[PDB]
RNA sequence: UUUCACUCAUUUCGUUAAAUGUUAA
RNA sequence: AAGGUUCCUAAACAACAUUACUUGGAUUAGGGUGAAUCGAUCCUAAAUUACAGAUGGAAAUCCUUAAGAAAAGGAUUGAAAGGGAAUAAGAUUAAUAGUUCUUAAUCAAGAGAAAUGGUAACAUAUCAUGAACUUUAAAAUGGAGUGUGAAAAUCUACGGAAGAGUUCUCUUUUCUUCUUAACAAAAGUAAAUUCCACUGAAAUGAAUCAAUCAGAGAAGUGGAAUUUAUUGGCUUUGUAAGAAAUUCAAUGAAUUGUGGUAUUUUUGCAGUCUUCAUAAAAAUUAAAGGGAAUCUUUUGCUCGUACUAAUAACCGCAACAGGUCUCCAAGAAGCAAAAUCUUUAGUUAAAUAGAAUAACGCAGGUAAGGGAAGUCGGCAACAUAGCUCUGUAAGUUAGCAAGAAAGAGUAGCUCUGGUGAUUAUCGAAUCAGAACUUUAAAGGUUAGGGGAAUCCGACUGUUUAAUAAAAACAUAGCAUUCUGAUAAAUCUAAAAGGUUCAUUACAGAAUGUGAUUUCUGCCCAGUGCUCUG
RNA sequence: GAUUCACGCAGUGUUAACGUGCAAAUUACUUGUCAUAUUUGAGUAUAGGGGCGAAAGACUCAUCGAACUAUCUAGUAGCUGG
């Protein structure tokens, strides 16, 4: 909604912050298997349910 | 089976009273010395319509006889009261319509209303529209007087029980035939949830004891003992008689 | 905004110490003396040039005077 | 015709959500928030709308000048002129009758 | 119309985020949390819900202070 | 205009001849003006069930549901007056 | 044991626990 | 509301949008949400929840001011649609704006023996003292229908200024612009209602579309007050032309009258009708009765604010023909917010196309002569269809049937007449009539098939979400039973517990039949119920 | 709680379309209805032998002649399959 509580808005912003991929430098580490973030979601694919 | 509609009525769900626009509790004022051994005077400021009841309510205003201010009361109108009328409440009050007198001071044959079953309990009997109770006799030996209730039953009360002399306003309300189901719908605007009543024989055996089979009928006598449990007590209870009266 | 009706008020207004700024607007048919005070913007519609020049001598010299014409500043 | 939009976030034709469409520079129309219609004062006895007092909101009476929120008379804001003449006659006549009937009849 | 058509008006939340357990289980009208049993002082745990015990209990979190004490 | 159905022609033809007859007497008496006991004017009109207001006189009177004064409410007033006089005299 | 009389537990009420009872004037 | 970055821009097209995509609500990286005045925050509604108390083996339940050494009087929560102190116009960004900028305002909290006028209704840039206590009013109150004041939109009359379109056939022509805020002022001037003074009405008058009113005083004359989207309603004024719009020149120049006895919308006002319906409370504000006491300036904190709001941003597994509450609303024609076409705005893509033009299909059609012979059955389709005038039966609860049935008229053009205002000028769509012409006229679109009977339900209404919409349920009406409130019905394990009940027999609870008319016959053995025994 | 049209709404008929659908109940025409027993948003109350029901055993999250979910529980099976 346009209207939201302060605490709810911050939890909205964190969900935005956590929707990012692996940085390239982290992918070059020795013995690295973390290439893709499997916790990712998109607004039209899965609803975060909050 | 299920719990019948009479069982569901005692739970205080949607069957609660629709009393939001009501004016308030209509009763006499609290007893005191000035009512026991004097007369207080009240002024009928206005006559109002209390939703859900057939009689008008008078917004009587008294004066505080021990402190400074007003005692805004709420009486049930006796027929003939008008705005600006003075009404006197006490043991020495005159026998006029609208005055509040202890039932011992009324002569035998007096027509009263809003009588107290017990002294100081602020009105019990004869409160519907056009109703009244007559004084039958006095008994100064035990300070009790006999009155005749609107149902015809005779009741003996204490001689100091208060009452309002006269007839409750709004008489003849139920003689006008409702013509439409819509009109009956508006009748219960400020009442409980009861109106559209489905016949038990139209129900199913789970819902009601009358819930019938291939023909709409009852099957068993509809006159039942008083001791029947809630759930099977449906129909006529402790019926001393049945059929059309002669 | 308030309007000053005759000449006596505006001079007393000008000599009063609550003034802040003065802007003079020259229209095709009149001249308006908008005195910018602390609270309101008093104006005086004038049509006689001689009375306007009298008014123009009445403004204290320290006050910033704005001259407004067909081109806004 | 120019069609308009609600300026505030209320979107229902509620009593407090009254709007007026007025014209502005260039032919554009803007939306104003108009004020509810209030009632005046009534005589404490006869319930008649008193003359000489405006019908505005309760708080705006505080902004009005001291003389514009009442009438210069006995009870002057709570009773009509008729409501007061009855009060004066009742006080004088009843006291006079209480003076002759009792109190050295 | 008990299927596709009836789901058009589902735009009123029943449960919102709780404050003690952090899950979307705070019933608004009931004013209680269905998971951690908020208002209630004791955390809501049932012996028939053996899995719900292992999902949130001691040792499933940071153990900020207890880890020092037990090692002590 | 109408032969006999005067005020109950608004009910059309859908409530029964007898019921439309009974409701006619009540609806005429409920909507008529009565003589106002304090100023003797035909100015009393009903405002609610049991509340009557003198239009040109500024009085509110409690009365019957549809008539200003009921038959039972008039005999009771007469009876009390007889009782009060008898009590006041010995 | 039954029929009585009282109130003191007990019930049902009312108020701002606002003149109850008995003398006195 | 719900979604949550989907918003804007740039790079890029591996995957996804039933072909493709240089496009994207898709990938990657940045940017973006500014409030003293809008909301939340404050108040209370239905309702909700605490300490103590009561109840329970227990978990816990009840009570919400009654039980309390608690709280002048009663605790917590409960509305982004109820109540509520105070802001507008223009400009600005790739994106935010009653929030930023310019200009112009408002509000709250602070700082620097006590007044006149008017006969009266009542009136005076702060003025002109007014405590405790009490009262009144406001906040704060249904709906329908009719009349009308004002504003806006559309249409139109007179006079124009600027630009644009048409022009070998005409057209002094057709089209666009000509505007103005919050807050205040008071040149001029309205409608309606209520009061005041003089006077005293009959030969009764005054008035409305309707009403309605008068010796508790009409009509008349003269006054006072309130309402009419901020001050004071409209024109007008300040703000304010310096803005904005339309042109012109290459930043600078021009104009920005006055009206309408027309339609719609909005917002008020006045009475009328209707209810066995009477259609919220508090925070907060003002006044009154009483007489105790003796202009300048500062500050205005916390949170929301981007975007969609749907034939692609919400819910249905999705870019699903399903579902989802609102605000603003042009022309034609018409009774009509109908069907059909168009202007401002939006879009030409919304699960791919090209060629051929077989059968059988889905959607829309027509048809000679006959006209239901088809079929369980006129199922489907055909047919009637607007308005005016004439005419209209049996039956009936006398209200209806009834738009019964049935018949005639209707176009175009040129004319004629009726219905008013101001005192000759001005104006309104509406009705009636007459010559002439033709392809003989409601029909492009929208647009009743009708009649004679029988059965059931009296009627309006409701019903098996997803095979039953009905004769079933409800209904008003009729009838029966119990109960005097410490009761009847009835919820709970218990309870100073709960519901009808803010109630009191014209009431509360439990049942059967189902409007009206006419009538409800005999039976108390059997089983119930009851007895004042 | 009169007769009709419109915005809307329902679901009488075609027992039309579709029936591995646009759709786990929708589409087209036809029909009915379209303000007072009216339509509708939010808040609020009622919960499992319970609620709610103008009454169809109807509705109570695609689940109702007794919801959903977990434990007893690998319930028992003279019956069927391997």
């Amino acid at each position: 909604t346009g209207h939201k509580g302060f605490s709810y808005k911050l939890k909205l912003g964190k969900k935005i912050h956590q929707n990012r991929g692996v940085p390239q430098w982290f992918r070059m580490k020795t013995g690295n298997t973390i290439n893709y973030n499997f916790k990712r979601r998109h607004w039209n694919r899965r609803k975060m349910g909050m | 089976g299920r719990r019948t509609l009479s069982q569901r009525k005692g739970r205080g769900s949607i069957f609660k009273s629709r009393s939001h626009h009501k004016l308030g509790v209509a009763q006499h004022r609290a007893i005191d010395f000035f009512e026991r051994h004097s007369t207080v005077r009240g002024l009928v400021k206005s006559i109002e319509h209390d939703p859900g009841r057939g009689a008008p309510l008078a917004r009587v205003v008294f004066r505080n006889p021990r402190q400074y201010g007003l005692d805004k009361e709420l009486f049930i109108c006796a027929e003939g009261l008008y705005s600006g009328q003075y009404i006197y409440c006490g043991s020495k009050a005159s026998l006029h319509i609208g005055n509040v007198l202890p039932i011992g001071q009324c002569p035998e044959g007096t027509v009263v209303c809003n009588v107290e079953s017990k002294p100081g309990d602020r009105g019990i009997i004869a409160r519907a529209s056009g109703n009244y109770a007559t004084v039958i006799s006095h008994n100064a030996d035990n300070e009790t007087t006999r009155i005749r209730l609107p149902s015809g039953a005779k009741k003996t009360l204490k001689s100091n029980c208060r009452a309002m002399v006269g007839i409750i306003a709004g008489g003849g309300r139920t003689e006008k035939p409702i013509l439409k189901a819509g009109v009956a719908y508006r009748m219960y605007k400020a009442k409980r949830t009861t109106w559209p009543r489905v016949r038990g024989v139209a129900m199913n055996p789970v819902d009601h004891p009358h819930g019938g089979g291939n023909h709409q009928h009852v099957g068993h006598p509809t006159t039942l003992k008083r001791s029947s449990p809630p759930g099977q007590k449906a129909g006529k209870v402790a019926a001393r008689r049945t059929g059309l009266i002669r | 905004p308030k309007q000053v009706q005759e000449f006596k008020q505006i001079l007393k207004l000008l000599k009063s110490g609550s003034i802040r700024a003065v802007r003079v607007k020259t229209n095709g048919e009149n001249t308006k003396f908008k005195v910018r005070c602390a609270k309101y913007l008093y104006t005086y519609i004038c049509a006689d040039k001689a009375k306007a020049e009298e008014l123009k001598k009445a403004i204290p010299k320290d006050i910033h005077v704005v001259e407004i014409a067909k081109k806004a500043p | 015709a120019v069609r308009v939009t609600y300026v505030r976030k209320h979107s229902y034709n509620t009593k407090s959500n009254g709007i007026r469409i007025v014209k502005t520079a260039g032919g554009n129309m803007t939306v104003q928030h108009r004020q509810k219609i209030s009632n005046g004062v009534r005589c404490g006895d006869c319930g008649c709308v008193l003359a000489g007092i405006r019908h505005i909101r309760p708080h705006q009476y505080g902004w009005l000048g001291k003389s514009k929120r009442t009438v210069t008379r006995a009870y002057g804001g709570v009773k009509c002129h008729k409501c007061v003449q009855k009060k004066i006659l009742r006080a004088f006549l009843i006291n006079e009758h209480n003076l002759i009937k009792l109190a050295a009849a | 119309t008990k299927g596709t058509s009836c789901r058009g008006t589902r735009h009123n939340k029943t449960h919102i985020l709780c404050k003690r357990c952090g899950k979307r289980s705070w019933h608004l009208q009931k004013q209680r949390c269905a998971s951690c049993g908020y208002p209630d002082a004791k955390m809501r745990q049932y012996a028939w819900g053996y899995k719900a015990l292992r999902r949130r209990t001691q040792g499933t979190g940071r153990m900020r202070h207890l880890k020092i004490a037990l090692k002590r | 205009r109408t032969k006999k159905v005067g005020i109950v022609g608004k009910y059309g033809t859908r409530y029964g001849a007898s019921l439309r007859k009974v409701i006619k007497k009540i609806e005429i008496a409920q909507h008529s003006k009565y003589v106002c006991p304090f100023c003797c004017k035909e100015a009393v009109r009903r405002t609610a069930c049991g509340i009557w207001e003198c239009k040109g006189c500024g009085k509110q009177i409690a009365g019957g549901a549809y008539t200003l004064s009921t038959i039972s409410g008039a005999t009771v007033r007469s009876t009390v007056r007889r009782l009060r006089d008898a009590k006041n005299s010995q």
